[PDB]
């Protein structure tokens, strides 16, 4: 099957920008070539057709170029409304396949995330469970790392997190990390805290809490 | 004015199947290919294979060729894809398209979930305040299936500062969400701060009121 690599996996730009994004095929393709957008929870809405032809009522902003095996999509000065993910796909030969998306976030200035963590509820442990949440609120870029550590020993394997979109009014992320322990493992430890490295921190950011 | 309308969301056990329905107006159906598209999130787009209505032949990805049929009904300007053995990677929003020189049209997506979960509603706990001038709290939404859950704060007057977290999916086959508020610190103390969590599928309404300690 014919690959499509786009480059870059993901861009920051700011209104006004000329943005560009690339499209490789592991194999000639001609002209036959699309470009979708996508947002957050919706379908994709198409852009360009047979490598250059923007669809009807696609803003002129929007252009295609390429042929063969390079192709390319710009944006000639972006608009608020052009943050999204985009997509090419080649439909010249079977399977149809499609790249594997650009996404064109808001650029701002680093923001360090502010640490919050919050032991189990009391209700909780009646159910015999212990999940302790550490929140990374508001930062930017959206890289960082949580590690927890239960009396000083660096935890793997029990915790999960998830991170929000970005925000389309302040441009920052927050993320959510949960480590689950048995309430007779939570039992048995004394300090909980996560750590935190991000960009904005010149040194990890650790929140902790003694159980009782 | 072209409309491709598909049937609603799916939970479905391994091994079993799933007809998504996309019904097209605004157009002669009998003149235009129509594909399906599946989009889960790890392995990005992917085509599933397609068929021309009026003409009983469809064409598919040999990645689902032998467990999928795609027909069309063009009396009711329908098409279906059935896609069977379902397995837990096949937990994807579907998409109809219509091709030209692209795929110019999609239907909205219908979401399937493939789990053997049986639907649960959430327990419900708080994420308390801690003891400069900013405090988070929020609440924890555990343990439910299927999604989705709404959350909001104080019945919906409380809409600044938060934050509901996309679910993570545990090894028990249930989903867990946050949802967290940031607030002046000042206010912990002459504001109620209450999350008000929504499970449609088991119709479980929770009201849980965050305090200090």
């Amino acid at each position: 099957d014919i690959q499509m690599t786009q480059s870059p996996s993901s861009l920051s730009a700011s209104v006004g920008d000329r943005v560009t994004i690339t499209c490789k095929a592991s194999q000639n393709v001609g002209i036959n070539v699309a470009w979708y957008q996508q947002k957050p929870g919706k379908a994709p809405k198409s852009l360009i057709s047979s490598a250059s032809y923007r669809y009807s009522g696609v803003p002129s902003r929007f252009s295609g170029s390429g042929s063969g095996t390079d192709f390319t999509l710009t944006i000639s000065s972006l608009q608020p409304e052009d943050f999204a993910t985009y997509f090419c796909q080649q439909y010249d030969t079977y399977p149809f396949t499609f790249g594997q998306g650009t996404k064109v976030e808001i650029k701002r200035t680093v923001a360090a995330p502010s640490v919050f963590i919050f032991p189990p509820s009391d209700e909780q442990l009646k159910s015999g469970t212990a999940s302790v949440v550490c929140l990374l609120n508001n930062f930017y870029p959206r890289e960082a790392k949580v590690q927890w550590k239960v009396d000083n020993a660096l935890q793997s394997g029990n915790s999960q997190e998830s991170v929000t979109e970005q925000d389309s009014k302040d441009s920052t992320y927050s993320l959510s990390s949960t480590l689950t322990l048995s309430k007779a493992d939570y039992e048995k430890h004394k300090v909980y805290a996560c750590e935190v490295t991000h960009q904005g921190l010149s040194s990890p950011v650790t929140k902790s809490f003694n159980r009782g | 004015q072209v409309q491709l309308v598909q049937s609603g969301a799916e939970v479905k056990k391994p091994g079993s199947s799933v007809k998504v329905s996309c019904k097209a107006s605004g157009y002669t159906f009998t003149t235009y290919y129509l594909h399906w598209v599946r989009q889960a999130p790890g392995q990005g787009l992917e085509w599933m294979g397609w068929i021309y209505p009026g003409n009983v032949h469809a064409q598919y990805n040999e990645k689902f060729k032998g467990r999928v049929t795609i027909t069309a009904d063009k009396s009711t300007s329908t098409a279906y894809m059935e896609l069977s053995s379902l397995r837990s990677e096949d937990t994807a929003v579907y998409y109809c398209a219509r091709s030209w020189e692209g795929f110019p049209y999609w239907g909205q997506g219908t979401t399937v979930t493939v789990s053997s979960a049986s639907t649960k509603g959430p327990s419900v706990f708080p994420l308390a305040p801690s003891s400069g001038g900013t405090a988070a709290l929020g609440c924890l939404v555990k343990d439910y299936f299927p999604e989705p859950v709404t959350v909001s704060w104080n019945s919906g007057a409380l809409t600044s500062g938060v934050h509901t977290f996309p679910a993570v999916l545990q090894s028990s086959g249930l989903y867990s969400l946050s949802s967290v508020v940031t607030v002046p610190s000042s206010s912990l103390g002459t504001q109620t701060y209450i999350c008000n969590v929504n499970h449609k599928p088991s119709n479980t309404k929770v009201d849980k009121k965050v305090e200090p300690k």
